[PDB]
């Protein structure tokens, strides 16, 4: 896939914008849009054809000093519209409406800042953050009632920052500070009841507080992929990618070659490093990687500005070669990039304040 | 000679194994990438069945004018942007945790590429194909090969999984399950006795290292007073060659002895020593007969019963109380004259030897509770309480120095009785109780997270013990190192061995902060053999009040960490 | 490892 | 919608009023007593009987209160207040923590919407209900604490209303008649002097249906025992008198204010004075020898009165209640007197005091008996607070 | 830096008449 | 406490008590005020406390004897009901200055909608 | 510390405190006269043996004196319009505020039809009257707030009686001014039948010295302490969001104005509500338990006198 | 600066922007 | 100033979030025996090889009765063997592993119950 530079916005507040989602659950015919957070700001941009970029929204936490640094689209079930959640450095979690122009629910309870949120493949109402108070939440929109929380004595040992949903929303895996890389389950059936009760829960008609689930033990963990900070975490399937200090994106798998995702114990205490993918220059730690919806492309930003694009549907893409898509008047560090649900577009963010879009061919 | 022979042959076998690597990796990513097709067309066919409301631009309708303006600029040829700003409404924020674990009792915790895969390819690719020469070439020329005797002894060997696997050396399974064969009664109860923990009852003791003495200590057998009774129609006794046979221990028949039931009459009789009647009962598959038969066998086959007992002849009126004064008098003057120490309290066992200057808990100047094997009546041991009343005042022995009453012990306190209720008499049974005041969590002045107490407790009334994981001293000093880079350290120093860590285990008691003027105090004390710290109240304290009290920290480190006093005008 | 910026 | 907006910034201003009102009590106040009912109260009237203790710089009061719930069980309670009876006060201001403590509590079918005592017999207390009935109750009959078994049998119940009420007042002058009003447009007498016989359920004697409207609270005539007033929705005041030999037509009748009167209450010390309150902002009072003539009228309110009571131990000084979160006083001796521009600024002559403490509808109020001028107001956000106006402010 | 607790108090002398 | 020495009002440094008024409801009260500034000129030609009106003539009147008077209608609107002056009242009374005390209380209410609200605008019950 | 930052942190308690300014001053949440220290306002004593007995005498006295105009017969006759067609006129009446409704009823009633031919000619005739009846009798007098007509051929509404049910029309010729809906003029006849400074830090690095004239007032409030003293107690107790010092001037006074970074500017309301979603927030639908508390916020002030050394 | 006409300081800060009662107040630079 | 009662918003220790008033009467939210340390118990029995899975069920049970009731005296396990009986008996006889558990009260070693104890543990189990 080849890429070409059409637009090169720039904030005028001037701070790192650590995340950017295209609004995957618009339809075919409405026009892209995606949300970029980044200081105390959230901003809504319109993609149009020939390059043309177009504001729509603004928001803003002037007070108490939030950081955006998280930001994730959904919708809303019973009425259609979209919904998009922010979170940050206080580690309060902000679901607001576009359409009505305000922020509709907040959710606090996160220990510390939150630097992740991930919405249900097969569940709108259910939202994961990932924080650095060592802990994983996942949160119920249509009724503010915590469904679980993932962490405690054999959960992460520091910073959680980073997950991500399988594709069809049956486990998640989470990656720390502490070199780590857990797997939480939610096909489980502690945890399917867990969301049925948080569905039927009202507090006008009962005089106890919803029994949130703790989830200490994860079903799965390793510190033999990484010797550092791994600060991203996707699934390609069942063979998860992850990403750390080390320049190379490493595709591996839990137990051995012959074990399937469904069957691996606990227990188990062996991995299979079955790729990886070379890039350069990116040491500093909390810049992500993000595959498209369809997963056939996946982007990464170095510090200079260079943006590493694979191709995920070659037969082998170990050995495959990238794209390396680069401007000369970019060279901040590319924090986070979305490619649209078609994958026609890709969007990327610096530590500069810019956005930068590409278009495939 | 060989050299290059056996250079040829390692890299065409590696270059096959990484040939058939990477042919696997190949297949792996085809199949996942099947996976990944099928279920993103589910997701996407799942997606395409709803609708979406498209969002808009957004324009100063409420706050019409004053609001900010927010702006975005292009490089390229795109006129510039701007739009109203508009913020989102103020959320109060809450104070920041990192995630802990419940505890209400202690948990005791302990403090290039390489890879063996490569190592199994060498010696099973080498071993199929004397073979010394192989080994001694492929040790001489590459640095990081060697111990080609190994290599020669692996090739000798069948250098095949030819072990038992997870049967043990000795396969004792369930004693119901088909395969129960009979084995000694130490071999049956070997895991019981090493794995149980006698000073809190837990198998694999959460608190306490399973590196302790096993069950096999000095006990008295007297454990019945052996009442001759018939038991049946089969009995032990009853029959002439049942009473002979009883008599000389203080014909069998071909009868369905199970591996199972032999080793379970091994077992009981390792345990009762006299009676077959009770053996016969608890056990199902045997009749009272064949248990004296055999029996009679087994006791012809290695050893009968010994049974030895003692009866500890001395006593007195005071046997308890003024030598134990006498005693404690002694060590204190001998080596424990000062109390600017306290060790941890271990149970020493000896071949007969007396708890004499060598006693670990005597040179740990620790007096014996109930889990030293020291003696019945160890002088060093603690008696109990005497008092009839509230143990509350300083002139009861247990709560004198710090300690706790002893359930066993102190009878008359009330420590004993109503064991499962919480109407209790004693006031010195509360920590080893788990009496705890009910405690609310809520953002605290002074610092972030405090505690705060529901109901009004008078003055020195006990609130919830000080629960962690116990950790060692050097283990503590790793931790906070980080602890103190993080200026937020929950370590609450037990005694001079062991310490404990509220960090990532305790708790609502964890948060209570620091003041210089606290209305709650804390003692470690000794409860049943292990040092806890307990919250008690300085004053009485009013309902919704927070918990505060002193981390006795020195005055450099109070200032830097905890010097937010919460008053200015106080003189 | 650390240095979450440049 | 906009009127959320506006509600928002409306909730926001009127926090920061109670903290600049919190911040200026010492000046505007010598006694302060706040109180946060688990449940918000719609009635609030002392007790008569005080409580003084040797050597306690305090003295016990009583309350008779009650809890309008959202789903749990609704209760007549009855408070116990310490009030700093000598001039140093009441850790705190007398006891450590024992300001405040509610021991009565009887099971109510339904909130408590109206809770008056005898005076001839205190310890009995009539309530009004949601229902179609009217309850009385003896606290001295049912225990401290309550059955937490359901409804609690009351002394008896009394009929002849058809939906919820309001009004209640019981007679000063004869011992056993009681007044009651509702939405019905009918005002209805019972005799509770003796009603052993009755069953615990005591059916209507006479029936006033006068009123054209909703009726509102009725309150009898302070020295005479055979007439009282009431107050309705109509629109108009009209004073009624027993043994009349009639249920229909009143014995006056006119047109009180411009809205809905919701109001009642007749001067102790005065025998012709009676003053009412209105939807329309204004507190008026008449005359019982001219009553086709309203001499005065009151002009402070923002939106609505709801409770006018008069001050006891003061012939010439009233309170009115409003759902402008705003407790007035008139001190009416000061009626139409010259005051100089910034004195006539802050209102009226008649006005000496507006109570900014509250920020919700004040409920109920009541002046207290045996303590010349504390007051004791309840609104809708669980506040009540026990509040005596500064000394130098009167006097 | 380390949360500490006052340490021992004694163990009671011989009871004997005046 | 009785006679005791009573706590500080501040010390070094004490957890945020956070703040009710919020930024959003700030800039509503700067777009009021401004609103409120361009229509009364309150902190401009009213002093600070009061509000000015502009008048227009809307209807002239001639009377059956010798004198005539003119309807005035001020520009804020309802906040000030019309009244009727005199000939020579024109060029002298054109703007008034009148006080926010002495503004017409029950539409005082009308010059700004969060000068009083009733709060459960909606009421269950009485 | 940029000058921007000074701006912005002195216009967050500005903006509300110059609110609250109109909004108390409409609507007082306690009287200014009543506080202890502006005892200066409401110089009238409480001293009084007012009786009941002579109320009713002087307000008898009263409206005998007052009770001067107690009057109560027109017809259409419809005539040109000034201008530079058909035309209806009505009686249109405002009701009183009820529960029932948020605004005022206001209804009006037919009473016939005109036609006006436009623009007259001077002398060409060969001024329009009104209709009256006996629509303003007191029963419905105190039904309505007050009366008025309206014409229509372009609106324009008069007024007949003021709010105190004062006759305000007189025999003249009058002459409307048409509304969009000189100029479109309806015309017509009928009869019926120490200098003190202030200073504003911030971080000890960015200052404003501003001298105030009109001096004694409140500059957040105009309100008029008359004493210094009680200016600075009213700056310290209503706009406790700043710190105030008092600071000894020659002919005058000084005080630094310094933002409150102590101001408990906290939800005073239930603790619970704070922390509830968008919307169910401050719902006030109904009752909310919460936890009990006594306050006692005032128990017996002292009383001190007004003496300038509690500020230095 | 230090002149203020009746509060012009706090009048400068509240209507900052938006064309406002500012404009007769400019001595405020 | 003075307070009586509780003055502020309170949450709950686990989930950060606030507690309603109706949620502190009947809960103090601290158990005796939390769930993550049935779990941790339940994997450390089973991490151990050389115990056999009677072994391990008996160990898992008596952890948990011990957990939930929380004994700490030694007069007090002659009760606590009887409760294990009449509450976790019946899983005993489902799993089919009595032996083992009867081979647990021989304990009796440790001298913390009776000979007397284990035969009427032992014949209440059937
Ligand atoms: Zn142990
Ligand atoms: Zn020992
Ligand atoms: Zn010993
Ligand atoms: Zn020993
Ligand atoms: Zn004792
Ligand atoms: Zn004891
Ligand atoms: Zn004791």
């Amino acid at each position: 896939y080849s890429f070409k530079c059409v637009n090169s916005l720039k904030e005028d507040h001037n701070q790192p914008l650590f995340g950017v989602q295209f609004n995957w659950h618009s339809k075919e015919g409405d026009p892209l849009v995606f949300a970029t957070v980044g200081s105390n700001r959230v901003t809504l941009y319109e993609c149009h054809s020939q390059g043309e970029i177009r504001l729509l929204q603004s928001y803003v936490d002037a007070d108490a000093d939030e950081n955006f640094y998280t930001c994730a689209w959904t919708y809303d079930s019973n009425t259609s519209h979209p919904l998009l959640a922010v979170a940050g450095s206080r580690g309060i979690i902000r679901i607001i409406n576009p359409i009505t122009m305000q922020c509709i629910k907040h959710y606090v309870g996160h220990g510390n800042a939150i630097n992740e949120l991930k919405f249900h493949p097969r569940d709108p109402n259910l939202l994961l953050s990932v924080s650095k108070d060592h802990a994983l939440r996942l949160w119920n929109i249509q009724t503010d009632t915590l469904v679980a929380i993932f962490g405690g004595v054999e959960g992460h040992r520091d910073e959680v920052l980073s997950a991500d949903y399988d594709l069809l929303g049956e486990k998640i895996m989470s990656c720390g500070m502490d070199h780590s890389l857990k797997l939480w389950r939610i096909n489980s059936k502690r945890m399917m009841n867990a969301i049925k009760e948080s569905y039927d829960y009202n507090p006008n008609k009962t005089n106890r507080p919803f029994i949130s689930q703790k989830i200490h033990f994860p079903d799965f963990s390793t510190r033999d992929i990484h010797r550092n900070y791994v600060d991203c975490v996707r699934w390609l399937g069942d063979l998860i990618l992850s990403k750390s200090c080390e320049n190379a994106i490493v595709c591996w798998k839990p137990g051995k070659m012959e074990d399937d995702i469904d069957k691996i114990k606990p227990s188990e205490s062996n991995v299979t490093i079955l790729g990886r993918f070379d890039y350069s220059q990116c040491d500093i730690w909390y810049m992500r990687f993000s595959m498209d919806f369809w997963q056939k492309m996946l982007a990464l930003g170095n510090q200079v500005g260079k943006l590493y694009v694979w191709d995920l549907e070659v037969e082998d893409p170990h050995k495959a070669k990238c794209t390396t898509l680069t401007h000369h008047k970019c060279g901040a560090a590319i924090r986070q990039t979305s490619f649209s649900r078609d994958s026609s577009i890709l969007i990327a963010v610096c530590d500069d304040a810019s956005i930068w879009r590409w278009d495939r061919l | 000679c060989w050299r290059k022979r056996v250079k040829s042959e390692y890299m065409r076998l590696r270059q096959l194994k990484r040939f058939r690597r990477a042919d696997e990796v190949k297949s792996m990513f085809s199949s996942n990438r099947q996976k990944i097709l099928e279920r993103t067309e589910i997701l996407n066919q799942e997606w395409k069945q709803r609708r979406i409301q498209p969002v808009h631009i957004l324009t100063s309708v409420s706050s019409l004018r004053g609001t900010r303006e927010c702006s975005v600029t292009s490089d390229l040829d795109f006129p510039t942007q701007v739009i109203p700003l508009k913020t989102l409404n103020a959320v109060a924020s809450v104070p920041i945790m990192y995630s802990w674990s419940p505890l209400q009792q202690n948990f005791m915790v302990e403090d290039g590429f390489i890879n063996d895969e490569i190592f199994v390819e060498l010696v099973n690719a080498l071993g199929q194909y004397p073979s010394d020469k192989i080994f001694e070439a492929i040790s001489s020329m590459f640095p990081d090969k060697g111990t080609a005797e190994e290599l020669k002894e692996k090739y000798k060997e069948l250098t095949e999984q030819q072990l038992p696997g997870a049967l043990p050396p000795e396969c004792t399974p369930n004693i119901d399950g088909p395969n129960a064969k009979s084995v000694q009664r130490e071999q049956s109860l070997h895991s019981f006795h090493t794995l149980f923990c006698r000073r809190c009852f837990k198998y694999d003791c959460f608190l306490h290292p399973f590196h302790a003495t096993p069950n096999t200590y000095k006990r008295k057998n007297t454990e019945t007073a052996l009442d001759n009774k018939p038991c049946g129609p089969q009995c032990y006794q009853h029959l002439e060659g049942a009473k002979e046979f009883a008599a000389a221990l203080t014909p069998p028949e071909n009868v369905e002895w199970s591996g199972a039931e032999a080793s379970m009459f091994r077992v009981l009789i390792g345990t009762y020593y006299d009676n077959f009647c009770a053996i016969a009962r608890l056990i199902g598959t045997k009749t009272c007969r064949q248990v004296y038969e055999f029996r009679v066998k087994e006791s012809s086959i290695i050893a009968p019963a010994p049974a030895e007992d003692v009866d500890t002849p001395p006593r007195k009126k005071k046997r308890k109380h003024r030598l134990w004064a006498a005693h404690c008098r002694k060590i204190q003057l001998k080596k424990d004259g000062s109390s600017n120490h306290v060790y941890n309290y271990q149970p020493c066992d000896h071949p007969r030897q007396p708890c004499d200057s060598s006693c670990p808990c005597v040179i740990a100047q620790n007096f014996c509770e109930k889990f030293c094997q020291c003696s019945s009546e160890c002088q060093n041991r603690f008696p109990g309480c005497r008092c009839k009343a509230q143990c509350n005042t300083k002139q009861c022995p247990c709560y004198l120095a710090v300690r706790e009453c002893d359930p066993d012990l102190c009878l008359t306190c009330g420590a004993a009785d109503h064991w499962d209720s919480k109407n209790v008499s004693c006031k010195n049974c509360s920590i080893q109780r788990g009496s705890k005041k009910h405690l609310l969590l809520a953002p605290s002045d002074v610092a972030g997270w405090g505690i705060f107490i529901k109901d009004p407790v008078q003055k020195n009334e006990f609130i919830s013990e000080y629960c962690g994981e116990i950790i060692s001293q050097d283990e503590a000093d790793r931790r906070g190192k980080v602890y103190d880079k993080y200026m937020c350290s929950f370590l609450f120093n037990l005694n001079n061995d062991f310490v404990v860590d509220a960090t990532r285990k305790g708790n609502k008691i964890r948060f209570a902060n620091h003041s210089v003027n606290p209305n709650c105090y804390a003692k470690v004390m000794m409860v049943n053999g292990d040092h806890r710290i307990g919250i008690f109240a300085k004053r009485a304290i009013q309902t919704g009040e927070e918990l505060f009290f002193d981390y006795r920290y020195s005055q450099a480190d109070a200032l830097k960490y905890v010097g937010i006093e919460r008053e200015m005008e106080i003189p | 490892a650390r240095t979450k910026q440049t | 919608k906009e009127a959320a907006f506006d509600d928002a910034v409306e909730e926001r201003v009127i926090n920061e009023e109670y903290k600049i009102w919190k911040k200026n009590t010492p000046f505007l106040y010598d006694l302060v007593m706040t109180h946060a009912l688990e449940w918000p109260s719609l009635t609030a009237q002392w007790l008569p009987d005080v409580t003084r203790p040797e050597g306690k710089d305090f003295s016990i009061h009583r309350l008779v209160l009650g809890t309008h719930t959202s789903d749990e069980q609704n209760h007549l309670v009855i408070a116990s207040v310490q009030l700093p009876n000598d001039d140093a006060q009441f850790g705190g201001f007398g006891s450590v923590s024992g300001k405040i403590e509610i021991e009565i509590k009887i099971n109510h079918e339904g909130e408590v919407n109206r809770a008056r005592y005898m005076p001839q017999n205190p310890c009995i207390i009539a309530t009004k209900t949601p229902s179609s009935d009217v309850l009385v109750f003896d606290y001295t009959k049912h225990p401290s604490k309550p059955d937490p078994s359901g409804e609690c049998n009351p002394d008896l119940r009394l009929r002849g209303h058809q939906k919820e009420g309001y009004g209640l007042s019981w007679n000063p002058n004869l011992s056993g008649h009681l007044l009651s009003a509702s939405d019905d447009h009918t005002i209805c007498l019972w005799d509770i002097s003796a009603v052993p016989k009755e069953g615990k359920v005591v059916d209507a004697k006479t029936i006033f249906t006068g009123h054209t409207a909703v009726v509102e609270d009725v309150s009898w005539h302070l020295l005479h025992e055979s007439l009282f007033g009431s107050v309705a929705d109509d629109q108009k005041l009209m004073i009624w008198d027993t043994r009349s030999n009639n249920t229909s037509k009143p014995s006056h009748s006119v047109d009180a204010h411009t809205a809905e009167v919701n109001c009642l209450s007749f001067n102790p010390y005065s025998e012709f004075i009676l003053a009412t309150g209105s939807a329309d902002k204004t507190v008026a009072l008449w005359d019982l020898r001219n009553l086709k003539l309203k001499l005065h009228s009151f002009e402070s309110h923002k939106d609505e009165i709801f409770q006018v009571q008069w001050s006891p131990h003061n012939e010439t000084i009233l309170a009115s209640s409003g759902t402008d979160r705003r407790l007035n006083v008139w001190d009416l001796s000061k009626i139409g007197e010259e005051q100089s521009p910034e004195d006539a600024e802050d209102g009226p002559p008649e006005l000496l005091f507006i109570h900014g403490g509250h920020t919700a509808k004040i409920s109920d109020f009541s002046w207290n008996p045996n303590e010349p001028w504390v007051i004791c107001s309840v609104s809708e956000d669980n506040i009540m607070q026990v509040w005596q106006m500064a000394e130098n402010i009167y006097n | 830096a380390r949360k500490s607790a006052p340490a021992t108090g004694g163990v009671k002398k011989p009871h004997r008449y005046r | 406490n009785k006679r005791r020495k009573l706590k500080n009002k501040r010390r070094r440094s004490l957890p945020r008590p956070h703040d009710f008024f919020d930024a959003q409801t700030l800039d509503a009260i700067r777009h009021r005020a401004i609103c409120f500034n361009l229509s009364a000129h309150i902190e401009s030609l009213g002093k600070g406390h009061s509000v000015v009106f502009h008048s227009t003539v809307i209807a002239k009147r001639k009377e059956d004897s010798g004198k005539i008077k003119l309807l005035l209608h001020w520009m804020p609107e309802d906040i000030l009901p019309d009244v009727w002056v005199n000939e020579s009242e024109r060029h002298q009374l054109k703007t008034k200055v009148v006080h926010l005390s002495k503004l017409p209380k029950d539409t005082a209410l009308l010059l700004d909608p969060n000068i009083y609200r009733t709060m459960p605008q909606k009421r269950l019950k009485r | 510390a940029d000058h921007e930052l000074f701006l912005q942190a002195f216009e967050k308690p500005t903006q509300i405190y110059r609110f609250l300014r109109t909004r108390n001053l409409i609507a007082p949440i306690f009287l200014h006269r009543t506080l202890t220290y502006m005892s200066h306002r409401n110089s009238r004593t409480n001293i009084k043996r007012k009786t009941f007995k002579v109320d009713d005498m002087l307000s008898k006295v009263e409206k005998m004196k007052g009770e001067q105009e107690s009057h109560s017969h027109l017809q259409l006759t419809f005539t040109g319009f000034f201008h530079k067609v058909t035309l209806e006129v009505l009686l249109v009446k405002v009701c009183h505020k009820k529960r029932k409704d948020v605004s005022c009823p206001i209804r009006q009633v037919p009473t016939g039809k005109k036609q006006v031919p436009l623009n007259p000619d001077l002398n060409q005739t060969k001024p329009s009257l009104a209709v009256s009846s006996n629509e303003f009798e007191p029963s419905n007098s105190h039904m309505v707030k007050s009366y008025s007509l309206l014409f229509r051929v372009f609106v324009a509404q008069m007024t007949v009686f003021d709010k105190n049910r004062r006759l305000q029309l007189l025999d003249g010729e009058y002459e409307v001014a048409m509304q969009e809906m000189q100029g479109p003029t309806l015309q017509f006849t009928l009869r019926w039948t120490l200098r003190i400074f202030y200073q504003f830090l911030y971080n000890n690095n960015t200052r404003q010295q501003t001298e105030a004239r009109d001096d004694l007032h409140c500059p957040w409030c105009t309100l008029n302490c008359r004493k210094l003293y009680s200016l600075l107690k009213h700056l310290k107790l209503c706009h406790s969001r700043f710190i105030f010092n008092y600071v000894y001037h020659p002919k005058g006074a000084r005080i630094d104005v310094s933002i409150n970074e102590c101001y408990d500017g906290s939800y005073a309301g239930n603790p619970q509500d704070i922390h509830r979603q968008p919307g169910f927030a401050f719902s006030r639908n109904g009752p909310v338990k919460r936890t009990p508390i006594t306050h006692i916020l005032v128990c017996r002030p002292k009383r001190t006198k007004a003496s300038m050394s509690e500020f230095l | 600066p230090p002149p203020a006409t009746q509060i012009s300081d706090l009048s400068k800060r509240k209507p900052k922007t938006e064309d406002f009662l500012t404009f007769l107040c400019l001595r405020g630079s």
